[PDB]
DNA sequence: ATATATATATATATATATATATATATATATATATATATATATATATATATATATATATATATATATATATATATATATATATAT
DNA sequence: ATATATATATATATATATATATATATATATATATATATATATATATATATATATATATATATATATATATATATATATATATAT
C-alpha cells in the first residue's frame, strides 16, 4: 500500500485543495510540485520509523512502545536538521539526547538503552 | 484587538472557501467552519496568550531586546506544552525533572539561559496550557 | 465536545462529496448521508466511548503512560467486542472462558499484563457492545 | 468470474469514488494503482479460502463450517502478518491458537482438530 | 520546499486577486506575468539571508540573532539598490553604516564586529 | 476632509470586491473589511497625520518648498518608525542615540538638514508613533 | 516590475471600468486596443524621466530634485509636443523656457544651469 | 489615441443605448453597423479639420482661430454635401463664401485670405 | 446611414413594440419578419423619392419643391398599385394625373410640365 | 405583408390569451397549434378572395362590388363545407344560389351574371 | 381544428382548474395526465358521432335529426360499456333496444329503421 | 403507513409549534433536528411493542392484553434506561419485576409466566 | 436529545426575546453569537455533570444524592473559575472545601470522603 | 461572553433608542456607526481594566481592591487623553499623581506603591 | 450470518510530513488599496468657447412605409366566453 | 346547427392617433466620439521618496486548528470486491 498509493492519493488531495476554481494548469501542475515535495520530505522520517521497528524485533523489546521509539527518533530528526542551521552539532546532539533520555516518563518511556541506540542510529542519518 | 481578535473572521474566510471550491453545501460548509474557526481561535488564544503573555511581561522586564522575544517565545511555548505534556503523563517528579532537564536541553540553542529558567517555573506553575 | 461531536459533520462533508461527485440527486444524497453519519456516529461513539472511557480511567488509574494506552485501548476494543461476540453467540461458561483464554491470547503482545485483565472483566460486567 | 471481473470492476468502484469532477490523468491512474494494491492484498487471504474449502473436502468435514474455517483462518493470517512486527513467533503463534481453538463455541464451532490442522496449514503461509 | 512551492501557489494567490470575472486570456498571463517579477525581485534578498545563514555557522555565532542580521542585511540590501539612484556609493554606504551599527540596541542587537562582516557581505553584492 | 476620510469608502471598496470576486459570503466580506477599512484608516491616519502635520508646519515654516517635502516627509515618517522602535526596543541612551546617529546616517541623501534634525527631536517628545 | 506589469494590469483596469455587462468581443477588444495606446502615449514620458535620473547622476546632484527635474521635464515635453500644432518652435522653446527657468521657486526648485540642461535633455526629444 | 480608440468605444456607447434588454444578436449587430457608419460619416470633416491644422502652420498663422479655421472648413462642407442636392455647385459655392466670408466678426473670425484659402481647400472635397 | 440603418434598428423598434413578455423565438422571429416586409415595401417609394431627386437637378429646378415632387410621386404610386386591383389603368392614369396636376395650389406647387414629368417616371415604375 | 405577417402575429395574439400565468410548455405549444389551424382554415376563403379579385378584373366590373362579390363566394363556401355533411350537393347548391341570386338587393347588389359565375367559380372550390 | 386543438386546450383548462397555487409539477403533471384520460375516454364517442355523420349521408336522411341519431348512439354506448359489467349482453342489448326504439317521440324522433341500423353499429363498437 | 408518515408529519407538526414568525432557517432546521430525536427516541420503544406482539402470537394469548404486555414491557424499559444511571442493574432489575409482576390486578393483568418472559425480552434490550 | 435540542431551540428563544420589531440582521444573528455564548459557556458545568454521574456508579453510591454531589460540584467549578481572579488557588481551594465539606448538612448531604472525590475531580477542571 | 454579545446587543440597544418611526436605512445605519464607536471607545479603559487584573495577581494583592485599582486606573486614562490637549503632559502628570495618590482614604485605598505602578502601567497608553 | 481486503471519513494515544489559515517577534518581496508632495499618461464623466458627426427623442411643413389600436360598411377565419 | 360580444388576422376601400424608419430642409435637448486649448474629480499605471492595512511567499524559531498521507495498534460507518 505505502509503495504507491500515498502518491497517488495524496496528488489528489491537493487537487481538492487547490480548488475548482482553478484552471488545470495551475491546478495538477501545482498538486505534482507540492506532491514531489512530500515524497521528498516525507522519505526522512519514513526511513527512520522503518529502521525502528527493524531495531526492536533485533533488540527483542515490545511493540507497543514503537510509539515513543518512533516519537524519540522522530523529535531527534527534527534536531538533526535544525543543527544543520545551529552548528556545533556534537553539543546540540548531547542536549537533545540528554533530555529526551533523562524526562524517562515522558521524553521516553523506553529503557534508556535502547533509547539512546535510537538516537545513535538517528545521528547516522546527518 | 484586532491582531488576536480578527483572526476568526481571516481564518473563517478560508475554511469556508477551502470548502466552497469543493461544490460542497453551503449550510454544511457554515457549521464545519463555525467549529472550526471556534477550535481554532480559542484554543490558539487561550494556551499561546497565557504564555506568550507571561513571556513577553518577564523578557520585558529583564530587558529583552526584541530580536530576542522570538528564541524565547519559540521556547515559551515548547516548554510550556512539554509542562502539559508531563502533568498529563508523568509523575510530579518526572514534572519536575523534566523541566530542569528541558532546560538543560534548550542548551542546544545560544537562546538559552536564566530567562527560559524563569519562564518555565512559572508556566508550571502559572498556566494550564492545552495540548 | 469538539473531538467526538464535530465528527458528525466532518464524516457528513466527504460522505455527501462522495455522492456529490457522482453526479446523483442532492436530496437522496442529503438523505443517505444523513442515516449514513447517524449511523457512523451513533454506533461509533456509544460503543467505543463507553470502552474507550473506562479504559482511560483504568489505566490512568493504574499509572499507564500514555504511549501505553495504544495497546490497552486497541485491546480494550478488541476485547470488548469479542465479549459481544460470545454474548451473543455462545453458552454463558464459553463467554467467561474465552474472556479468560483472549486474555491468555493477548501475550502475543508485549502489551498484556494485569491492566488487561482488569478491563476486560470491567467490560463484561458493565458495557453493552454493539457488534 | 472471480478470475478476471474482480480487477476490471473493483477499478470501476474506484473511479466512481474519486469522483468525475478529478481529470482523467488523476483519476484512471489512482484507480489502476489502488487496484494493483488490492489484486496483492487480497490474494494471500484469497488463497487461504480456497486451500480451507480443499481441506474440508479432503477431510469430509461440513460446507456449512466454512464460516469458520475461513474466519479462523483469515484471523490467524491477519495474526501472522503482524508477527513480522511482533517477532517471537513461535510464541504469538502458540498464544493466537490458545485462544482460537479453547474458545470453541465463538472462535471455532469446529473440531478443534480439524481447527488446528488450518492454523497449520495457515502457518506455512509465513 | 522553497525550491519550486513558491512559484507554483504564489501564481495560485494572484489568481485569486485577479477574480474569477476576468477572462483566463488575463488572469493567468497576467498571473504568470507578475509571478516572474516575484522570482527575480525576491531572489536577491533570498540569497542574502541564505548567505547570512552560513556566514553565522562560519562565525560560530547564535541563530535567534538572525533576525538582526536577516534585518540589517536586507535594510542594508534596499539602501544598495536605492545607490544606484543617489550615487556617491561611497558616502551613502558608510552613512548606512554609520547608524545600522551604531544603534547597536535596536539597528543590530548583534556584535558591531559581525554586522559589519555582514554590511561588507551584503556590499559585495552591488 | 475629503483627501484623509473618504480613503475609508474608497479602500472599502476594494477589499469587499478582492474578496467578492473569491466567490465568498456577502456577510463574512462585509465584516472582514470593515475590520480591515478600520485598521487601515485609523492605524495609517493617526500615525501619519501627527508626523504629516507637525512635518508640514514646521518645514513651511522654515520655508522649505514643496518639491522639497518628499524628502523630509519621507524621512519624518521612516524616522518617526525608528523612533518608535526604540522606544519600544531599547534604553533610553540607546533612543537618544539612534535619533542622533539616524540624523547622521539620513546623510546618505542630499535631503538631509537642520530640518531633518528638528523634525525628528519633534517627533521623539511629541507623537506616539504606531509600529 | 516596470518592465510587463504595466500593460499586464492596465488591461485589468480597463476591463474593470467597461464592466461585466459589456460582451467579451467588446470589453476585452477595447481593453488591448486603448492599453495598446497607454503603452505609446506613457513611453515618451517615461524615457525623459528614466534619461533625467541618469542626469542627476551624472551632474552629481540631488535625488529629492527629481520631483522638479521630472515635473520640469514633463512639462516641456507636453510644450515640445504642443510645438507641432504651434510651429514657429524657435520661440516657443524660448519661451517655455523663459518662464519655466526663471520662476525658481516655483517651476526649477533646481538650478537654472541644470533646469536648462534638461530643457536641452528635452529638447532632443522632438 | 485617434487612430482607433474611437470605433472602440463608440461601439460601446451604442451599445449601452441600445439597453441590456435587446438580445446581443441585434445589440452588437446594430451597435457595429452604426459604428460603421460613424466612422464613415466622420471621417470627410475630420480629414478638413486635420487639413486645417497643417495649413495653419504652413501660413504661419495664429492656433486659437482654429477655432474659426474649423468653423468655417465645417459649415462649408456641409454646405458642399449640400450641393450634391442643389446642383448649380458654382453658384452656391460663391453664396456660402459671399457670407461666410463678409460677416467677418462671426463668420471668419480670422483674415478673409485665409478664410478663402479655407473655403478653396474645402471646395477641393468634393 | 440609409445604407443599413434602417434594418438594423427598424428590428429593434419592433422588438420593444412587441415586449419583454413574449418569449424570443416569437419576438425576434417576429421582428425579423415584419422587417423585411418593411424593406420590400418601402423600397418602391424610396427608389421614387431619390429618382424625384435627380429629375430636379437635371431640370434645373428648385429643391423646396421636393415636398411636392415626392408627395406627387408618392401618391400616384400608390394609385399605381391601386391600378393593380382596379384595370384599365390608362384611365386611371389618366383621371389621377387630371386632378394631381389640375389642381395646381395644392397638388403640385409645382410646374405642371415637371409635375407630368415626374408622374411620367412614376408610371414607369409599373 | 400577408405572405407571411399574418402567422408571425397571429401566435403573438394567442400568447396574449392564453396568459401570462400558463407555463411555456402549453404557451407556446398551444399557439403554435392554434394558428396552424388558423393556417389551414383560413387559406380556402384566402384563396376565395383572391380568385374573385382576378375575375372582377378579368371581367371587367366595379371594384367597389368586392363587398359582395366577397360576401357572396365566402357565403357559399361556407355552404359548400355543410354540403359534405348535408349530401345531395346538387339540390343543396341549387338553392343556396336560388337566393343567393335572386334576393338581388341584399344578396347579391352585382349582376347576376357575375354573382352566378362567382358561384361556379366557389363550386370548383369542392 | 378537432385534430389538434382539443389536447392543447383541454390541459390549459385543467391546469387552471388546479390552481396557480399548486406547483408546476403537480400542476402540468397531472393536467398531462387528466388530458391522456380525456382523450382515451372521448374517442369511443366521437368515433361513434363521425360514424353515424357518414350513416346519415349513406342512407340519404335528414341532418337535423343527428341531434338524436348522436342522443341514440351515444346512450347505448353507455348501455355496451354497462354490459362489460352486467354480461348477458345478448339480453341487455335487446332490452336497451325495446325502449331506445319503442319509445319514438322521445328517444328516437328517428326512424325505428335508420334507429336500429345505428344501434347495430354501435353494438359493433363492443 | 409507519413506516415513514411518521417521520414526515412529525416534522409538519413541530414546524407549526414553532410559529410563522420564526424565520425558515430556524423554523426548519429545528424541527428536522428535533424530528430526528424522535426517531431515535421512540423506535427503542416501538420495537418492543413489534417484538410483543410476535410474542402473544408465538405463544397464542390473548390480544387484548397487549394494552398490559406493552404497558408492561414500556413501563419496564424506562426503568432499564434509569439503570443506567442506578448502576447495580441485577438488584434495580429484580424489584422493578417484583411489583410489575406481583400486583397482578394493576401491573400485569396478564398471566405472570408470560409477564415474565416480557421482563426477560425487555431485559435483552440493554 | 441534549445531543442538539439545545443549541437549536435556545436560538429560538432568543429570537423571541429580541422581539419581532428587531430586523433579521440583528435579530439572528444576535441570536446566533449568544446562543455560541451558552454552549461554549455551558459545557464546562455539563461535562462536570456527566462525569459525576459516572463516579457515583463507579463508587455504587446512592442517585439521590446527586442533587448534591452535582450542586457541590457546579458551587467549586464556579470558585475555580474565580480562582483564575484570586490567584493563590492552593489557599482558596482548601478554603473552599473546608466549609463545602465542613458543613455537611447543608453544603454536601454525602459523605465527605466522596465529596472530596468530587472537589479532587473539579480541581482537574482547572 | 464580552468577546462579541456586546457588539451585538449594544446595536439593539441604539436601534430601540433610535425608535420604530425611524426608516431602517437610518435606525440601522446609525445604530452600526454609533456601535462602533462604542467598540473604538471602551477598548483603551477596557484594556486597562483586563490588565489591572493581571497586575494584582502578580503583585499578589486583594482583588476587592480592584474596584480603586480601576477606578484610579480609568482616572488617569482620562487624565492621560485631556493631555493630548493640555500637553506639558510631565507636568499634568505629576499633578495627577500627587493628588490620585496623596488623598489616600479616596482617591487610592489601596498602597500608594501599587497605585504609583498602575499610575505607570497606564502612562504606557499614551 | 460471520470474516477478510482495497479505499474513503471519523475516532482513541503519541509524533512526524506536505499544504492551507491565523498567530508571536523583526524584516524583506510581489501585488492590491489609501495616503503625503509635485507632475505626467490612458480612460471615464462634467465643464468653458465654437463647430462637426453617429445615434436617441421631440418638433416645424407635407407625404410615404412597417407595425399597433380604434373606427366606417359588409363578410369570413382562429380562439375565448355566453347562449338555444 | 346557428348567433351575440370580445380579441386577433384578412379582403376591398379609406382615415385618426401612437411608435419606428425615410425624403427634402433645419433646429432644441441628451448621450457618445472628435478638433483646437485647458481644467476639476474618479479610477488605473508610472517616476522620485516613504508608510499604514490586506492578501500571498520567504527567512529564523515555534505553535493552534483544518485537510491529506504515514507509523504502531485497533475499531465504527459507507462503498466496492470475495468466500460459503
Amino acid at each position: 500500500r505505502q509503495d504507491s498509493k500515498d502518491r497517488y492519493q495524496y496528488k489528489q488531495y491537493i487537487y481538492r485543495s487547490i480548488g475548482g476554481i482553478v484552471p488545470p494548469e495551475m491546478a495538477e501542475t501545482v498538486t505534482a510540485n507540492q506532491t514531489a515535495q512530500w515524497e521528498a520530505g516525507f522519505t526522512p522520517y519514513h526511513k527512520l520509523r522503518l529502521a525502528i521497528k527493524e531495531i526492536c524485533k533485533t533488540d527483542g523489546i515490545p511493540n507497543i512502545k514503537w510509539g515513543m521509539y518512533i516519537a524519540f527518533g522522530e523529535k531527534l530528526l527534527k534536531s538533526y536538521l535544525k543543527m544543520k542551521a545551529g552548528s556545533a552539532s556534537s553539543d546540540m546532539i548531547a542536549e537533545y539526547i540528554n533530555n529526551a533520555i533523562s524526562a524517562f516518563s515522558s521524553r521516553t518511556g523506553i529503557s534508556q538503552e535502547t533509547a539512546q541506540k535510537i538516537a545513535d542510529f538517528i545521528t547516522s542519518n546527518y | 484587538r484586532k491582531l488576536r481578535q480578527d483572526s476568526t473572521d481571516r481564518y473563517k474566510t478560508k475554511l469556508y472557501l477551502w470548502r466552497n471550491l469543493g461544490g460542497l453545501i453551503p449550510e454544511d460548509m457554515a457549521i464545519s467552519v463555525t467549529e472550526s474557526i471556534t477550535a481554532d481561535w480559542k484554543q490558539y488564544n487561550d494556551m499561546m496568550s497565557k504564555v506568550r503573555n507571561e513571556t513577553l511581561d518577564i523578557l520585558k522586564t529583564n530587558k529583552v531586546a526584541t530580536e530576542d522575544y522570538i528564541g524565547y517565545i519559540a521556547f515559551a511555548e515548547e516548554l510550556a506544552h512539554q509542562v502539559w505534556k508531563n502533568k498529563n503523563s508523568s509523575p510530579d517528579p518526572n514534572t519536575a525533572n523534566e523541566a530542569s532537564k528541558t532546560d538543560l536541553e534548550s542548551k542546544y540553542s545560544d537562546v538559552y539561559g536564566l530567562d527560559v529558567t524563569v519562564l518555565d517555573a512559572i508556566y508550571n506553575a502559572v498556566i494550564p496550557i492545552i495540548m
